[PDB]
């Protein structure tokens, strides 16, 4: 089989999973109590009485956000000890979640991971959801990755992170947590997707006619992207892509692993009347700089690879026409040492509509995955924000006072300097 | 709750006397398989699917993981640590929906792991029991209605720590003859405590003598 | 006001550490940094201040009187003061030239960090007294990158601990900086 | 096999570390932060 | 889970607590008897934060009422919620301090601190995992400012890794209520600087103006000021008692706000403060919340921004609101006022959004702000103290009670270097 | 209390209200929550006679 | 007693060794080939190798209650042959001082002089009796090819 | 330092003083 | 190093079953790698 384990760490991970697993349950027909009234085998383990248990570990150091899962409509779906809570949260401190609070809860999480991995014969890879700003979503989600990389070896470890937005933010110590977590993203992951909340806010404001959106819509969009990524392990397709088969075509080098997801048809139901959602129309919507999930214009850099993941009523005879149309224009500029630059995956199950959602039911969709050089400018803003504050050592006594040496702040910045140099030099 | 669990353990032993099974073991066969020598006859007991009704119905409980639930160092029902002792003979009693190859695969899995150590003078090291009747749930109890159950009777070297504790807890008291006069006064003499002490010292050294490898 | 200049351009022509430098090598070189000069000042400040019966002039004593206090005159009333817990030292002193040199080398650091330094003097084994141990004094000094060698610590401790009591007043040490 | 010439102290002073890579987007991010920044507009 | 042991020292502390517990019990559905009649199940999920269990399903607060004289606690007991406290928690003596820091710190508080330490050891260890304590007092008095800091000094050594908040009432620039108030202020600030992780500066006529102008009450009471302080103290700890889309406890607000362990004096604020006749003249949205939040007429201190620079600002929101609106309001308020926010910290606003507003309101917000312009409180206190102390104005009522002039000298020098440090961070490249 | 366990006050609770018109409508209940849906309990089937 | 000079502070008693030397008559300094920053010494009961730039000691090897009449190196620094007074010739490693071998009865009195050939095969020694003895050094065995007999006194 | 059967002794980290003394094994 | 949940519970857990009175689930399975 083709099983995957979902690891959801922090408030961002838990609130992302509350939409992800609703989407999965509505895709596979599973009711909120786990009982229908072999396509489910990658996310659900089937106890022999029609009971399907998610392969998910909802992890937090704070007992508030998880307790709504335990008292909500989805209380019977999850195993009671798949939802692990602590006593005190990390309080937006990397040092707390990595050295003080998360050290007493890490091994229970690894125990549940081993429980879930034992039931799965052929494990494809892990799916890790976290955010770079918080404490347990950075410190604990960086200790757990190191433990999993030591223990599980060659298995894929995809991560979907919430990068800090360029202009707006929600905490003051976000650059400190996001700089320190760059080493484990660089070394202890195979594919490191990044999104930021302001880009999805722009998408939900412009492409959807929703003034005043909240985190639920952002989580639903992220769930749609992660459903389209893993859809080829569940339903049949013309050209199925595996979790390994897109990795050999997306990352050129072991250090260049930072794609940018893009879900093309994002329109509400009253704008879908005047739009003919064709394959070519959704294909060139993936290359428009107003739809990237990280605020960076791809025109400032060169595309290096692509993994075009189609879905629904798609025949391979017009994907090539759309690809040729993309290759005609000189705005979309590709790299010297990669002439082909396209991986096409076609599934057949159309995306599902979540009741209460805003996206319209579409027969065609595509998730674009691109390794472009333009993501290197998303690190320069974090670089400037770090050395604006580290110039005279603000907020350092909180991190140093809990088991963290002073010198670890400088090496986490040297790591980002080397990563920036490697990313920017490789396009030219 | 302790008494109810003990009742489940005792009912697992006599399950092959009142129900038909694939590979049944009677009480005389509990004795030529579990007891190597006329003194080493103190085996531990455990119950594998000890789980509440809120968590029983979520995981499938097959043979291959409730066999591991008996060798876990925190599921043993005497406070002796199996990791400082080598097993001599184990008596596995399975009841419910058990097919005899699942037991075989699980026992091979147990014998592949090098942490669970067996003595060199016992290559077989196991006694299988399979019964077809699932354990009976009691209304108002804590255990749940589970279609498989495993009770393991293991004779281990590791029980030599508990008697080394009992000998020290007599060592503390008997040196001042505390509470001895409450025992001498009713048909007992002073020398009978030292008799029990020398017998338990002999039993302590018997475990070391049986536990040492043969060159 | 030019104390770093008159030290950097006096330790280079110093032949061997303690060795001072003769007369005109001072009088002509106070014009190098354009010090206010007068011959009446020069005669006493050279001849009267040659405290070894030689032509060399003690730089360390003179610039010690220039920049480092070590002797307060209370500066009249209605004048705010800084160190408030002094005069707990039982009249100790040797006052070697190397003591003054060590004091001068440590000087630019203490004036920058003495508001937080005094409180880590306090929180480390005070109770309310005003006396710390020598080892704790060395530990507190090192935590603010003041690093003292063995010779430097010998000359420091020979002035603030005469009875070998292993207790050193920290306010009286900090008084000769501000 | 043991030689006296290994009793010679050696350290081989490590070269100074190369200067940190300052990005080519530094001017752009500086102007991006300095835009939309008026003083005393609401308060 | 995460419990808070609440301390109230002095007359000001007791009268603040008598309204704080009323507003908390109304928020958690607790009657004057002590039972539970909540309309929703979310009101009791986190009742262990403030309430301990009793036999028969009764809830008693984790309150320790401290006073040198039991006079104020007759009025506390005779009130509407005075019978919900356990009578063993009331600690009292024989005589009062008489507005003397020295008496309540050395002569009269030294023998009353033991019973309070026993009752807080008993109350603090009946908890699952203690987060922190909480003190309400005033800096101008003798018992609440003298005993109130000895309590923190003793508690901190026993619990060095917990949270110590102090909702202090600081002295008043225009007119006072105590002649010897500068002495008590400069002595209590010297203890509050070392011994606390978070301290809230609350001025009395800031509350008077807020009631008279932003609320437009013709005749207020001290009860209304205590209600304002209770509302601005309940909203800080509202994210660890109710769920929300972004959570922030006391420790998350402490980590995000203080950049150095000395600058922990803050400015409270409560944003939905409508008028008595001008409710219909507004359209309640998040922009009005932000505008009344950051208006300098709405602070709870007589010292102001626009004379200094904001270092860090907190914003704890309550109610069902969108997050793009909150985020864009906090972006606009820093971008459009670029001179009152420091340039070396790229983001100066920490935001937290809970879900349950106070009962009767649709949205709510609670300003907490770390400014470099809190120092004019300390500058004025130092000027008044240097007026009094140089001529021994009232020192004989302190030095005859076992004090020394060196203690006043430490208390002044520490505040003066704190003023200097705030000046150093006021202007920086 | 154990580390990774629910609280006794949260083990038997109804949570918030899914109707937005209620005063105590949580974001989670209005987003992911259904009225008139009673969940079911599981079972285990099988025996050796089978 | 042996020539050490210490400097120890009075607070908490930390000592610092600043000067080391022998404590008897020293003889037969031998320089290694090529390099000049090391040299070796020998005296009563001690054989010490010194750094010559900072005048410090790197190692010492001791055979107690004996005196070393002379030492020599080899062509490459594999051993230090030494001529002790007990009639024995001992070879140590250049560092860690491990005894490589021993020639038990080299002479009827102690060996006085010593030499070394460049091929690391032959060691020439002379005793107080007057015998000049050439010795064969192998990988496993150490033999005596011939004792040459002219001198009527100790070999200097 | 604790004293005995007091609330400061049953604490995550406490040091409890022992009983004072006895009478015998020393001269009267 | 652990290919099975049983070896996760065994070997690398530091919980002594003879001198461990009344530990909970989170402290049985504490690993040497955590320290
Ligand atoms: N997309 C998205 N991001 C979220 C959501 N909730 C929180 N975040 C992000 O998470 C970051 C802060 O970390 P949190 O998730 O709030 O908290 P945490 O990860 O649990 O870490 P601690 O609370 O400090 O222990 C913020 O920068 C947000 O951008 C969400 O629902 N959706
Ligand atoms: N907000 C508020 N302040 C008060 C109250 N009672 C007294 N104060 C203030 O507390 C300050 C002095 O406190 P005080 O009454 O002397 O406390 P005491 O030492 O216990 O007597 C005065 O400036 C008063 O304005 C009250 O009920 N509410
Ligand atoms: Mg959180």
């Amino acid at each position: 089989m083709r099983e995957c384990i979902s690891i959801h760490v922090g408030q961002a991970g838990v609130q992302i999973g509350n939409a992800c697993w609703e989407l999965y349950c509505l895709e596979h027909g599973i009711q909120p109590d786990g009982q229908m009234p072999d396509s489910f085998n990658t996310f659900f383990s089937e106890t022999g009485a029609g009971k399907h248990v998610p392969r998910a570990v909802f992890v937090d150091l704070e007992p508030t956000v998880v307790d709504e899962v335990r008292t909500g409509t989805y209380r019977q779906l999850f195993h009671p000890e798949q939802l692990i809570t602590g006593k005190e949260d990390a309080a937006n401190n990397y040092a707390r979640g990595h050295y003080t609070i998360g050290k007493e809860i890490v091994d229970l999480v690894l125990d549940r991971i081993r429980k879930l991995a034992d039931l799965c014969t052929g494990l494809q890879g892990f799916l890790i959801f976290h955010s770079f700003g918080g404490g347990t979503g950075s410190g604990f989600a960086s200790l757990l990755m190191e433990r999993l990389s030591v223990d599980y070896g060659k298995k894929s470890k995809l991560e979907f992170a919430i990068y800090p937005a360029p202009q707006v933010s929600t905490a003051v110590v976000e650059p400190y947590n996001s700089i320190l977590t760059t080493h484990t993203t660089l070394e202890h992951s195979d594919c490191a997707f990044m999104v930021d909340n302001e880009a999805i806010y722009d998408i939900c404001r412009r492409n959807l006619d929703i003034e005043r959106p909240t985190y639920t819509n952002l989580n639903r969009l992220i769930g749609q992207i992660v459903s389209s990524i893993t859809a080829s392990l569940r339903f049949d397709g013309a050209l199925n892509v595996d979790l390994t088969e897109f990795q050999t075509n997306l990352v050129p080098y072991p250090r260049i692993h930072f794609p940018l997801a893009t879900y093309a048809p994002v329109i509400s139901a009253e704008k879908a009347y005047h739009e003919q959602l064709s394959v070519a129309e959704i294909t060139n919507a993936c290359f428009e700089p107003a739809n990237q999930m990280v605020k960076c214009d791809p025109r400032h850099g060169k595309y290096m690879a692509c993994c075009m993941l189609y879905r629904g009523d798609v025949v391979p005879k017009d994907v090539n026409a759309a690809i040729a149309t993309i290759k005609t224009k000189r705005t979309i500029q590709f790299v010297d040492w990669c002439p082909t630059g396209f991986k096409v995956g076609i599934n057949y199950q159309p995306p599902t509509v979540v009741p209460g959602g805003d996206l319209a039911k579409v027969q065609r969709a595509v998730c674009m995955l691109s390794n472009t050089t333009a993501i290197a400018e998303a690190w320069a803003r974090l670089d400037h924000k770090l050395d604006l504050m580290y110039a005279k050592r603000a907020f350092v006594h909180w991190y140093v006072g809990e088991g963290m040496e002073e010198g670890e702040f400088s090496e986490a910045r040297e790591d980002l300097a080397a990563l920036e140099k490697d990313y920017e030099e490789v396009g030219v | 709750n302790l008494n109810r669990l003990i009742g489940q353990i005792v009912s697992s032993i006599t399950a092959s006397l009142r129900f038909d099974g694939a590979l049944n073991v009677d009480l005389t066969e509990f004795q030529t398989n579990l007891v190597p020598y006329p003194r080493i006859h103190f085996p531990l007991a455990t119950y594998a699917p000890v789980i509440s009704a809120e968590k029983a119905y979520h995981e499938q409980l097959s043979v291959a993981e409730i066999t591991n639930a008996c060798f876990e160092p925190a599921n043993q029902m005497v406070k002796c640590d199996p990791r400082h002792g080598k097993y001599m003979a184990c008596c596995m009693l399975y009841r419910g929906d058990v097919v005899p190859k699942d037991v075989n695969a699980a026992i091979a899995t147990i014998k592949t792991k090098r942490t669970i150590q067996f003595v060199d003078w016992c290559p077989t090291g196991f006694k299988v029991g399979i019964n077809y009747q699932p354990p009976t749930v009691v209304p108002g109890g804590d255990l749940a209605k589970v279609q498989r159950a495993v009770c393991m009777l293991s004779n281990t070297t590791a029980i030599a720590e508990a008697w080394a504790r009992l000998d020290h807890k007599l060592d503390l008291m008997y040196a001042k003859r505390a509470f001895v006069h409450w025992y001498v006064g009713e048909g007992m003499e002073e020398g009978e405590f030292s008799e029990a002490r020398e017998d338990l010292a002999a039993l302590e050294k018997d475990y070391e003598e049986v536990g040492v490898d043969s060159v | 006001g030019c104390w770093r200049e008159l030290l950097r351009e006096c330790k280079e022509r110093d032949f061997n550490k303690q060795g001072e430098i003769p007369g005109p090598e001072f009088l002509a070189l106070v014009e190098k940094f354009n010090l206010d000069i007068s011959r009446d000042e020069c005669q006493q400040l050279l001849i009267k201040y040659d405290l070894k019966n030689n032509g060399k002039f003690a730089y360390c004593s003179f610039i010690q009187s220039c920049v480092l206090l070590l002797k307060a005159k209370e500066t009249s009333l209605m004048q705010r003061m800084k160190i408030q817990n002094a005069n707990k030292m039982k009249e100790a002193g040797a006052e070697t030239c190397s003591f003054y040199s060590a004091l001068l080398r440590i000087q630019p650091k203490i004036v920058h960090c003495w508001r937080p330094m005094r409180r880590t003097f306090k929180a480390y084994d005070e109770g309310g007294t005003g006396l710390l141990s020598v080892a704790d004094f060395r530990k507190v000094l090192r935590q603010y990158s003041i690093n003292l060698s063995e010779e430097e610590f010998f000359h420091i401790l020979e002035y603030y601990d005469k009875t070998l009591s292993s207790k050193i007043s920290y306010n009286d040490f900090l008084r000769a900086f501000l | 096999s043991e030689s006296i010439y290994n009793l010679i102290p050696s350290d081989w002073k490590e070269p100074p570390q190369p200067p940190r890579y300052v990005s080519i987007f530094k001017a752009t991010v500086k102007d991006d932060m300095q835009k939309f920044k008026t003083a005393m507009k609401t308060m | 889970m995460r419990e808070i042991v609440h301390l109230q020292a002095g007359q000001c502390g007791n009268q603040i607590g008598a309204k704080f517990w009323e507003v908390i019990s109304d928020e958690h559905g607790i009657d004057p008897t002590g039972t539970y009649h909540g309309d929703s199940d979310l009101q009791l999920e986190r009742i262990n934060v403030y309430y301990n269990e009793a036999t028969g399903g009764k809830y008693v607060p984790r309150a320790v009422l401290v006073d040198l004289e039991p006079g104020t606690m007759d009025s506390v007991r005779s009130g509407p919620f005075g019978q919900i406290f356990r009578p063993d928690n009331f600690v009292f003596g024989q005589s009062g301090a008489g507005n003397n820091w020295a008496k309540g710190h050395y002569t009269e508080g030294a023998e009353l601190v033991d019973s309070v330490l026993d009752v807080v050891r008993k109350e603090a260890e009946s908890c699952d995992c203690l987060q922190g304590f909480q003190l309400t007092h005033s800096l101008g008095g003798g018992t609440g400012s003298g005993m109130g800091t000895l309590l923190i000094s003793k508690i901190r050594e026993e619990y060095p890794d917990r949270i110590m908040n102090t909702f202090s009432v600081v002295p008043s620039p225009k007119v006072s209520d105590t002649v010897v108030e500068p002495y008590n202020a400069t002595l209590s600030v010297h203890q509050l600087v070392e011994n606390t992780d978070e301290t809230y500066c609350i001025d009395n006529e800031a509350l008077y103006d807020i009631c008279f102008r932003t609320l437009k009450l013709t005749t207020p009471t001290y009860g209304d000021l205590n209600h304002l302080v209770s509302a601005t103290m309940s909203g800080v700890t509202t994210c660890l008692r109710f769920p929300g889309q972004l959570n922030a406890d006391l420790r998350k607000l402490a980590v995000n706000m203080v950049p150095f362990p000395r600058l922990h004096f803050f400015m409270p604020g409560f944003a939905p403060l409508t008028s008595r006749g001008s409710q219909q003249y507004r359209a309640l949205t998040v922009p009005e919340l932000t505008q009344q939040m950051f208006d300098a007429k709405n602070m709870m201190a007589a010292c102001d921004p626009r004379h200094g620079r904001y270092l860090t600002v907190a914003a704890v929101f309550r109610g069902r609101m969108s997050m793009k609106e909150v985020d864009e309001q906090m972006l606009n308020v820093q971008n459009k006022n670029s001179s009152y926010f420091v340039e070396w910290i790229p983001n100066n606003v920490k935001t937290a959004v809970c879900d349950i507003p106070p009962r009767g309101l649709k949205m709510s917000a609670t300003f907490i702000g770390n400014s470099t312009a809190i120092q004019e409180l300390f500058k004025r206190i130092s000027e008044q103290f240097t007026a009094m102390f140089r001529r021994k104005a009232f020192l004989h009522w302190y030095t005859g009670e076992g004090m020394d002039e060196m203690e006043f000298t430490e208390a002044e020098s520490n505040m003066n270097d704190l003023v200097s440090e705030y000046q150093q961070y006021q202007d920086a490249t | 209390l154990p580390l990774g366990v629910v609280s006794p006050y949260v083990k038997m609770s109804s949570g918030g209200c899914t109707d937005p018109l209620k005063f105590y409508a949580t974001s989670y209940c209005t987003a992911y929550g259904r009225e008139d849906f009673k969940p079911r309990v599981g079972s285990h089937r099988g025996t050796g006679y089978k | 007693e042996e020539s050490h000079i210490y400097r120890v502070n009075f607070t908490n008693f930390k000592e610092t060794l600043i000067t080391t030397c022998h404590f008897e008559s020293v003889e037969d300094i031998v320089f290694p080939f090529g390099t000049a920053e090391l040299f070796a010494t020998c005296a009563k009961k001690d054989i010490r190798v010194w750094h010559t730039l900072t005048n410090r000691e790197l190692l010492r090897i001791t055979v107690p209650n004996m005196t070393c009449h002379g030492i020599d190196f080899m062509r490459d620094g594999k051993s230090i042959i030494s001529a002790w007074d007990d009639g024995r010739i001992r070879a140590f490693a250049p560092e860690t001082g491990r005894l490589m071998y021993v020639i038990n009865n080299a002479h009827r009195i102690g060996v006085t002089a010593i030499a070394t050939t460049s091929d690391c095969k032959r060691v020439i020694s002379g005793g107080g009796e007057g015998e000049v003895r050439v010795w064969h050094i192998g990988h496993q065995t150490q033999k005596l090819e011939e004792a040459l007999k002219e001198h009527k006194s100790s070999v200097s | 330092v604790s004293e005995g059967f007091t609330v400061k002794a049953m604490m995550k980290n406490s040091v409890v003083r022992g009983p004072p003394s006895a009478g015998a094994f020393k001269e009267r | 190093e652990i290919p099975k949940d049983d070896l996760d519970f065994r070997l690398a857990a530091l919980y002594n079953h003879h001198t461990g009175t009344f530990k909970n689930k989170s402290e049985i399975l504490t690993h040497q790698e955590t320290i």
